[PDB]
DNA sequence: AGCTAATAAACTAAAAACTATTATTATG
DNA sequence: TAATAATAGTTTTTAGTTTATTGGGC
């Protein structure tokens, strides 16, 4: 249970939690640490460039905030349209 | 096979973890016929139950059906026949056969028309648990209305414990919290427990039998009280005490 | 391999319940 | 899957086994037996399809296929049952090792070198692939092996045979009052991947403790959910596996099966013209839904291409501050994603430059995924979680990247909302303090279901056909008694505070 | 003092993953 | 003349159906 707080109201959230059996831990190499597969640095300034060209908000002026550009959850499901 | 009465009959022969395995007792069972099914059905008379499972207290807690130990079983199997139910082998059992064995017999292992014996007496006693939280003075009454009401006296052995006798076992009277030693009133306060006539060493009006102690020194005391109450001391002429209840 | 359950191998060995301490 | 688990207990069946310092004291067989039956009751729930085998040294008779005297084999590598169960416990008590005694020798002279031959040839009879030879044995002592210099010397050249074999194999120290003698004749004979031999273990202090404890899980193996693709915009695709490190588990299905045969009775099901008393076929099948009076028929693929979308696969849309995602805003448990150079060789380096990337931006990946095939394609979220480490350099979270899930403008479920109502400042003050009070630090493997807990306790209850089944304890009740001694009169002073002394919160 | 509706749980089929093998063609 | 290459055979989740289900009613 944690607090949600609006302008209007605040109010708490339940989320159920797992128990240790819903778990389950395997191993993952970190890529990184493998060096046949470290990117090249213009290769990661392309990369950060494709970032900036999919950054899906943006910094608004006089009032700086982060409006979205592709709000989907409030978007309907389209299976049943 | 063996015997036909054994077989038509369905049994859940599900615990036979006994002295005698399960294998066994079943290969015997297909001997005789008896019908085997490994789950209690409604058709099954009764469920074989040996040695205890948690299966077995399901079936304690299913009032569906008869829990039966393997002696019943392994007496009819020696006897060829069906032995009849009374309640050695009974663990839990149908409300039918609630009934059956309240009609049959009543409700220990005595019966209504077989004649106890020695081992069904002690058996049906045995069974009872300790039972001892009444007062000693119904235990008198009522072991008095069984000697009487059915011509039982006839106890080889009566000195204080049961019915009907009155004797003095202290040198002071009337204060009985002390005991007085050298003298023999520990000799008669030992011989007050055992062989059976109900124990009185209060004066009181409801006294009608004169009687002198193991003390000689007593009688005194006695006549001396004998003029608070209507009754008259008489000399004394088993009881190895030599006492007269008149 | 140290932090591995011996009694399954391959996986996490699972501390015990403990509860709550007071401090 | 890659490879198999197995195990096999030895046990010396001698006379120092079958003593005890003080009668509180177990015998060493019969602490070894119970921990064995422990052992195997984890691994019928846990990994019942593993091979555990039993074998005895050193009694007077003996069962080994070559015949080696002294070497009786017990129970072969066969999935754990509860038959094998019954068989160990029949002798597992103060009674029932006179039992094992009478009907089984015990104390005689033998060579761990036949034990080893024995141990190999149990190995090459199971076929299916395996990947851990792990040796289990139970003793306090070493030398006697040691006490012929020629038994020693074969013992020890079968140990380095079978460790070049891949064989591995783990000692319990057990309580030998003049002490195990560790480093006299074993750990230098033993196979050991790291030295921590300085006591020589007066008593049995090793890893018993964790072995008698019984887990309760299913612990399955890491299978890659898929190999699904992301396609960057059509054409610039990468192959990464998907996995989720939490799994809900449950209950296994039952079994149905008949009465006095017990047998799992197959069940086949069909339709028949109900209207004649015929047949009917799959092929004459007509779905229908009225909404009204007019009814709509469909059949399999029109329902199929209904759902389809897309091809199966994940369809970037772009990128986001993380913290542009509300934290209550929730859809179903989150999944991983781990990269591969299975199908496209190189993903490995553009998922690694990725997350880098995005980890400095602070940004999450939006993703349109379809998980298969005829599915809605829904919008996604990848968190970058990065690899953590502990003291012991173990991934307490690996790398990749989180999936979350972005919910839909029909999952939103709006309420009868009120007004805002404070709190005095005091008031928070104390619940400030009472929180205080019953504060602690949450972990993860402190908690677990009760009711499958005490489902396996009847379970194995049943198996093993007692009077009374095992009680599991709920660690999900709260400690009321605990926490009102820890509270004090905080709990009444904040209830006069702001509930009404005269009205009881009850209404 | 008589009345009954979402519903998680259970039960299914159904779809994928993950192994384990082999009807095929050069080719002499 | 004879080796290799798509293939199904197990689990395994997983996503629809089914059901017995406390509350109000008046």
């Amino acid at each position: 249970a944690f607090p949600h707080i609006k302008h209007n109201y605040e109010c708490l959230v339940y989320v159920q939690l797992p128990f240790m059996e819903d778990l389950r831990q395997y191993m993952f190499s970190s890529l990184k640490n493998s060096k046949k597969y470290a990117p090249t640095e213009a290769q990661l300034n392309a990369v950060d460039a494709l970032i900036d060209s999919m950054s899906l908000a943006k910094k608004d002026e006089k009032t700086d905030t982060l409006e979205d550009l592709f709000p989907t959850t409030k978007i309907p499901n389209p299976r049943f349209q | 096979k063996i015997s036909n009465i054994f077989e038509d009959v369905e049994f859940c022969v599900m615990s036979g973890t006994d002295s005698q395995p399960k294998p066994d007792l079943e290969n015997r069972i297909a001997e005789f016929g008896g019908y085997i099914v490994q789950n209690p059905g409604p058709d099954t008379y009764c469920v074989i139950a040996g040695s205890e499972n948690i299966r077995v207290k399901n079936i304690i807690l299913s009032n569906k059906h008869d829990v039966v130990k393997p002696a019943w079983l392994l007496e009819c199997f020696k006897t060829k026949s069906f032995v009849p139910w009374q309640p050695r082998f009974m663990i839990h059992m149908c409300p039918s056969t609630k009934e059956h064995f309240a009609r049959e017999y009543d409700c220990y292992g005595d019966s209504y028309f077989i004649d106890t014996d020695l081992n069904q007496l002690k058996e049906v006693f045995s069974g009872i648990k300790n039972s001892n939280e009444q007062t000693p003075e119904e235990m008198a009454s009522l072991i008095a209305d069984l000697e009487y009401r059915y011509s039982w006296d006839c106890s080889p052995l009566s000195m204080f414990r049961r019915h009907t006798v009155y004797l003095d076992s202290y040198a002071v009277i009337n204060d009985l919290s002390t005991k007085n030693e050298g003298t023999r009133l520990a000799i008669k306060a030992l011989e007050l427990r055992f062989h059976g006539a109900k124990v009185v060493s209060c004066l009181a009006e409801g006294v009608s039998h004169v009687i002198i102690g193991e003390d000689h020194s007593r009688v005194a005391d006695f006549k001396a009280f004998r003029r608070t109450f209507k009754r008259k001391f008489k000399i004394l002429k088993d009881k190895c005490e030599l006492q007269e209840e008149n | 391999c140290p932090g591995e359950s011996l009694i399954n191998p391959g996986f996490k060995s699972k501390k015990p319940a403990g509860g709550v301490d007071f401090d | 899957y890659s490879g198999r688990d197995s195990l096999i207990f030895l046990v010396d069946a001698s006379k120092a086994m079958f003593e005890s310092q003080s009668e509180d004291e177990l015998t060493p067989f019969d602490m070894s037996i119970q921990c064995i039956q422990s052992v195997y009751i984890s691994k019928i729930i846990s990994s019942d399809r593993d091979l555990l085998a039993v074998v005895f040294y050193g009694t007077e008779k003996d069962k080994n296929s070559v015949n080696f005297k002294n070497i009786y084999v017990l129970q072969e590598l066969d999935n754990p049952g509860a038959k094998r169960i019954l068989e160990l416990d029949q002798f597992k008590g103060q009674q029932g090792q006179k039992r094992f005694q009478d009907m089984m020798g015990h104390g005689s002279d033998y060579s761990l070198s036949e034990v080893l031959w024995v141990c190999a040839n149990l190995f090459s009879d199971v076929q299916f692939k395996m990947s851990h030879k792990r040796i289990m044995l139970f003793t306090n002592e070493d030398n006697p092996h040691g006490n012929d210099s020629a038994k020693a010397s074969r013992a020890r050249t079968k140990a380095g045979d079978l460790r070049d074999t891949g064989i591995f194999l783990d000692l319990m120290h057990l309580k030998k009052p003049g002490g195990f003698d560790i480093s006299l004749f074993y750990r230098d004979i033993i196979s050991i991947a790291e030295d921590e031999d300085l006591r020589v273990h007066f008593e049995e202090s090793s890893k018993l403790e964790d072995l008698l404890r019984k887990v309760r899980a299913k612990e399955t193996r890491k299978r890659a959910l898929s190999r699904l693709k992301l396609k960057l915009n059509k054409d610039i695709v990468i192959s990464v596996g998907i996995y989720n490190l939490v799994q809900k588990a449950l209950k296994p299905p039952p079994i149905k099966l008949y009465r006095e045969t017990n047998e799992p009775v197959k069940t086949k099901t069909r339709t028949f013209n109900t209207s004649t008393g015929g047949l009917l076929l799959p092929s004459d099948t007509k779905r229908s839904q009225i909404y009204g009076s007019r009814q709509i028929i469909l059949e399999k693929e029109e329902t199929e291409e209904l759902k389809r979308f897309d091809d199966p696969g994940l369809m970037l849309m772009g990128f986001k501050p993380l913290v542009l995602l509300k934290k209550h805003h929730y859809l179903r448990p989150s999944l991983f994603v781990y990269p591969e150079e299975s199908l496209v060789i190189g993903s490995s380096t553009l998922f690694s430059a990725l997350l880098i990337k995005c980890l400095e931006k602070e940004v999450a990946a939006l993703c349109r995924y379809t998980p298969r095939r005829n599915i809605p394609p829904y919008f996604v979220a990848l968190v970058p979680q990065e690899e953590e480490l502990d003291d012991q350099k173990i991934q307490v979270t690996p790398p990749g990247f989180q999936l979350v899930f972005l919910p839909f403008a029909d999952d939103k479920r709006k309420m009868p909302f009120t007004e805002k109502i404070m709190a005095t400042p005091e008031q928070v003050g104390k619940m400030k303090a009472i929180v205080e009070k019953l504060r602690f630090t949450y972990r993860s493997d402190s908690f677990e279901n009760p009711v499958l807990q005490q489902h396996f306790r009847n379970l194995e209850a049943l198996a093993l056909d007692l009077m009374e089944p095992e009680q599991a304890v709920d660690l999900t009740l709260p400690k009321v008694e605990a926490m009102n001694k820890r509270l004090g009169s905080l709990v009444d002073e904040f209830k006069e505070l702001v509930y009404p002394p005269d009205y009881n919160p009850e209404g």
